[PDB]
């Protein structure tokens, strides 16, 4: 017999970081390996395929990289941009939406951008710019502002926002008309929502921190690659100019043997991590993609999977490497306690609610929705009936409202 | 060439480095073949390759009016 | 020979504390603990809020909850004879050990 | 080669379990603390919890 | 013409089972190499890091 | 001038009627609410 029912809620929004791309870094095994030295690439060349197939593997991780960013952020059929005036029901875009006096990152993708940090390697460019992807971003802001999921779906049909938030509403089960009565507190707790991640994208480093291990563990791969080259592995010099002056070939070519087999082996441990932190990153991207089709081009109903509390939706933030998600999420709030029956006895027949729950003021009694108590009193237009008294273990006796008796009596 | 500084030898220099062979186009179009940062190349009218930055769709204006 | 076995952050006794919680939210509360605080709800309708977004009416949860209770508890307890009788089905964790 | 060959080995092993841990982390914030309607994720017949 | 309707119902609880974690093995990579040693250490130092 | 009511995924106009509409509180607090009839499906039949 106990339930407890929220009176009221708080929309939340919440930042959700994911690593979507590498570096497009690339190494020259012959230049690493040997390097403007012929007696080298002649030792090299006998150990076959390995430089062939290293050149392989990481331009494979190369494309991929594009892949993934590619997979993420080019959902969007067509770059979708907004109206002049902004009248949004009130909800406002200001920190999200793009800055035209600017790439044209928006304000908290700047502070996105603001929070994050040579011989036979290279680094490719992404074949997409920061300002494609804030383009692509903008083109997926716009879309869902105007549009809902249609965009996601066939065409951008148009919706005012302030309906466009009572789907939503209607969507995680609360009746729309809890979002009508409420339309200027719930821009409010929006807009400063917002503004709480304004702040803290400034203030604090913490977020970022998902996509700058990205940073991080390609920067320390490097150096240690690049130290590589500096050790012995029992050759009488690292450097092999040294051994190509002080050695005659006899010599100096099993020298190099040890060289071109511990350099080779700084090559082979360096891209089997690449590799193995490629398929990390490509999981990351694919949780990405996945993520953009379902919670922005979408409303989810997966828990916990766009933010804790219901997902109302969300909008998608560039970061450099990665992508930012702003969480959009009806928390429940301000529960108070009330007696339950699961059916009432209304002359001896088992009524229970079309979608409701019966709840108790201590005395009388109500339907309500679930997730917000908005008391109706009970009558035939929001029950339906099965059975009788025996069969409902709990049954209340109560009235129940016929709405046509008063109009049948005039 | 990738990384090369372009007086290093129609002839153009791209982010990605330097592009011989194919036209610079103030245009854009979808990303036939990629080159890198936000470049790519196609095969158009007296034919040529011809390079460009791509073109990430046609620009809409969702009607939207509260 | 220079092999050593650190401990896992969380103890067992730890790991069943937090299934214990998700029981207990799960059991006493529906999804409700999911999306922020625990709203209590009897047992009885939360499974017929259960059996209504599987498009089974609720009805047919308070009509035959005896038949449901005693299905139920027959199924757990061939759980427990499942996993005493053969331990084939924790052939999943065992491979990762092994 | 005998140390990195194994820890080759244990790199490969480990995303076979994040793969998997990331799994057990999804099914239990829908199919736990939830009812997924996605089918036969969380058992065979409707899932209710 | 015809549909069925199952006109009753089973509650089932299929069991699922799924690994999370590995143990924490660590070797130390001198130790393993070299034991003891500190002439196989100063050659192990020749191959960096 | 007037006014029809249809499910979002396609162009079906229903009359506005006490079938398919609800009610909740009155008409100041809802931001952009307009003036129309509701037909009721059964509130005619006092002559008959
Ligand atoms: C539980 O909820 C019901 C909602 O129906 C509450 O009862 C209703 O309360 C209003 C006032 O809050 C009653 O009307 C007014 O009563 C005062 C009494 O002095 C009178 O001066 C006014 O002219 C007016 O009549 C209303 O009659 C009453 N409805 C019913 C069906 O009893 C109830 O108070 C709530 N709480 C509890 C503890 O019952
Ligand atoms: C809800 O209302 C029902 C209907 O009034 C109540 O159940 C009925 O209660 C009456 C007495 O109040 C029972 O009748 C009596 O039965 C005894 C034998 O048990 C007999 O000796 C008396 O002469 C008299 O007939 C009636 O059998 C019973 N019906 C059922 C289906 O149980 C009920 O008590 C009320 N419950 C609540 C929660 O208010
Ligand atoms: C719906 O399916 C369930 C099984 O999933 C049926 O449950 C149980 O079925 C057995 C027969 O297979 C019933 O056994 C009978 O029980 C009485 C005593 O209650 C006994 O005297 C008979 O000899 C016979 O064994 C069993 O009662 C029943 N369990 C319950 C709690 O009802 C169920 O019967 C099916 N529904 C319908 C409408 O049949
Ligand atoms: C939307 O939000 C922005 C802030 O992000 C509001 O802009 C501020 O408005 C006041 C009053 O006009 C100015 O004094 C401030 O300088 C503005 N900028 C900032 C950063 O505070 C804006 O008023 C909000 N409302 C609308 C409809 O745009
Ligand atoms: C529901 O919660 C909102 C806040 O989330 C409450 O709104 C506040 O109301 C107090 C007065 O009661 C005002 O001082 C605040 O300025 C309001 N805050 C905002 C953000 O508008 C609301 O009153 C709560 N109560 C109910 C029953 O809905
Ligand atoms: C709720 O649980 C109680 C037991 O905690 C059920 O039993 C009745 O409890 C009340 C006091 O709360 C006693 O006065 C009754 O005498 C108890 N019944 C019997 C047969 O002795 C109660 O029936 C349950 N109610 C619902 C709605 O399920
Ligand atoms: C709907 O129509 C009614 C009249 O049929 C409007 O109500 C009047 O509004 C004026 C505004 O100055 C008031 O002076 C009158 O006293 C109102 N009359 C009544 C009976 O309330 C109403 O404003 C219209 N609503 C909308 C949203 O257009
Ligand atoms: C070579 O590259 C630098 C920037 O890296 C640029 O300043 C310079 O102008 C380039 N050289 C030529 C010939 O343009
Ligand atoms: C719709 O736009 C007009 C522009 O004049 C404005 O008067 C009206 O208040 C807006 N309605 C809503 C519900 O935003």
């Amino acid at each position: 017999n106990s339930i407890a029912i929220p009176t009221n809620f708080t929309i939340s929004v919440t930042t959700e970081i994911l690593p979507v791309s590498m570096t497009k870094t690339s190494v020259d095994c012959t230049m690493y390996i040997c390097g403007d030295s012929t007696e080298c690439s002649n030792l090299l060349l006998q150990y076959g395929s390995f430089c062939t197939q290293l050149n392989r593997a990481l331009t494979g991780i190369a494309v991929e990289q594009d892949k993934n960013t590619q997979e993420v952020f080019a959902q969007v059929k067509q770059i979708y941009k907004t109206p002049p005036i902004k009248d949004f029901g009130g909800f406002n875009f200001s920190q999200i939406l793009p800055d035209p006096s600017k790439s044209k990152r928006s304000f908290i993708e700047d502070l996105l951008f603001n929070k994050v940090t040579f011989n036979g390697l290279t680094v490719l460019p992404p074949l997409l710019t920061d300002e494609m992807i804030a383009q692509y971003t903008s083109a997926l802001l716009a879309g869902t502002i105007t549009s809902g999921w249609t965009f996601g779906a066939g065409a951008a049909l148009q919706i005012p926002f302030a309906m466009q938030m009572a789907y939503r509403f209607n969507g995680i089960g609360v009746t729309q008309n809890v979002l009508y009565e409420n339309q200027k507190l719930i821009a409010n707790q929006f807009n400063s929502a917002i503004g709480k991640i304004q702040d803290s994208l400034s203030s604090t480093a913490s977020a970022l921190g998902k996509l700058q291990d990205v940073v991080n563990q390609n920067a320390q791969a490097l150096n240690t690659l690049v130290k590589q080259l500096s050790s012995n592995f029992g050759a009488i010099s690292s450097v092999l100019n040294d051994i190509l002056s002080r050695l005659d070939p006899p010599e100096a070519e099993v020298q190099i043997d040890r060289l071109i087999t511990g350099r080779l082996q700084s090559l082979q441990t360096y891209v089997t991590q690449q590799l193995i932190r490629a398929a990390e990153i490509r999981a990351s991207a694919n949780l990405a993609a996945t993520k953009m089709s379902e919670c922005v081009l979408g409303q989810s109903k997966r828990v916990d999977f766009c933010g804790k509390g219901y997902h109302l939706m969300s909008f998608p933030q560039s970061a450099p490497h990665g992508v930012v998600f702003l969480h959009v999420t009806y928390v429940p709030a301000q529960e108070k306690n009330f007696t339950t029956a699961p059916a009432i006895c209304h002359d001896g027949k088992a009524h229970f609610p079309r979608e409701g729950v019966f709840v108790s003021n201590g005395t009388h009694w109500f339907v309500t929705q679930r997730n917000f108590y908005e008391p109706q009193i009970i009558t035939t237009d929001n029950t339906f009936v099965s059975g009788n008294c025996d069969v409902v273990i709990g049954i209340v006796n109560n009235t129940v409202y016929d709405p046509l008796q008063p109009e049948l009596d005039s | 060439y990738q990384d090369v500084n372009c007086t290093e030898v129609n002839v153009f220099q791209t982010r990605a480095g330097c592009l011989i062979g194919a036209e610079h186009v103030n245009n854009s179009y979808e990303c036939d073949i990629p080159i890198g940062a936000g470049i790519c190349a196609s095969y158009q009218t007296s034919q040529s390759i011809i390079a460009y930055t791509m073109s990430l769709g046609a620009e809409n204006s969702v009607a939207y009016s509260n």
